[PDB]
């Protein structure tokens, strides 16, 4: 079911999750980031010990490549993740009418106890 | 039934298969290196980033996100909260 | 906010309908 989240829903949500929904997305956000930096931190170092093929030193170039890369994944990663944060938030974190409509307070509640 | 968490690993997976994708073309790769990479030993280094770098990404990834996965049980809280409304429909 | 609101881009959800089939929005759409 796709929906606009509120705020019942991210106060339930956050009752039988434990944690508020967008925890989730910032422990994936905040993850994959790290894992950005830490891929190209490895790819120059791979090449920058590999800076002088034959009698030229390719030092510059490759700072500027890898950096040059770098920013282009900052974009389109903060690009992507955002659609995440938006598509997560809306279709699977996410609450129909029938239930605010008439009381999902029974079914939390009742999953908590019986 | 449950189909809310097989969700999750699709949107996953599609968010890192588009972060990644400007990298898996060798073109838009050597126009960071341009004279790096009109040398033959350039472009085998080269060529051994973009596939260790890819695959570095593809495994670093499916490794923590599993792992968050499972520190939040998010499986679970999906699992029962599609079978919950099942209920609540019926 | 996290309705149609990015924390730190604002992606504005302006796609109209979308496409909704098996009960959700299909992703090949929303990410395009």
């Amino acid at each position: 079911n796709a929906t606009t989240p509120t705020m019942q829903s991210t106060s339930l949500l956050t009752e039988h999750l434990g944690y508020p929904p967008i925890s989730l997305v910032d422990d994936i956000i905040n993850a994959v980031n790290e894992i950005m930096y830490k891929c190209t931190n490895a790819m120059e170092k791979y090449l920058m010990q590999r800076n002088i093929i034959g009698k030229k030193d390719f030092s510059d170039e490759i700072k500027i490549g890898t950096a040059k890369l770098e920013s282009l994944l900052e974009n389109s990663v903060d690009k992507n993740f955002d659609k995440l944060e938006l598509y997560v938030l809306r279709n699977i974190l996410s609450i129909p009418s029938d239930l605010l409509e008439e009381n999902r307070f029974r079914l939390l509640h009742h999953e908590k106890l019986v | 039934e449950h189909i809310r968490f097989q969700r999750l690993v699709q949107v996953c997976n599609k968010a890192l298969e588009e972060s990644i994708r400007k990298l898996q073309s060798w073109e838009k790769i050597h126009e960071c290196f341009p004279n790096y990479g009109q040398t033959r030993e350039g472009i085998e280094n080269l060529t051994v980033c973009q596939q260790q770098v890819i695959k570095l990404w593809s495994n670093l990834s499916r490794v923590e996100f599993d792992a968050i996965f499972h520190e939040r049980s998010i499986e679970e809280k999906l699992n029962q909260l599609d079978d919950l409304i099942n209920k609540a429909r019926s | 906010n996290l309705g149609v609101k990015s924390r730190k881009t604002g992606l504005t959800v302006n796609k109209t309908v979308q496409k909704d089939e098996y009960s959700m929005e299909n992703l090949n759409d929303f990410f395009k």
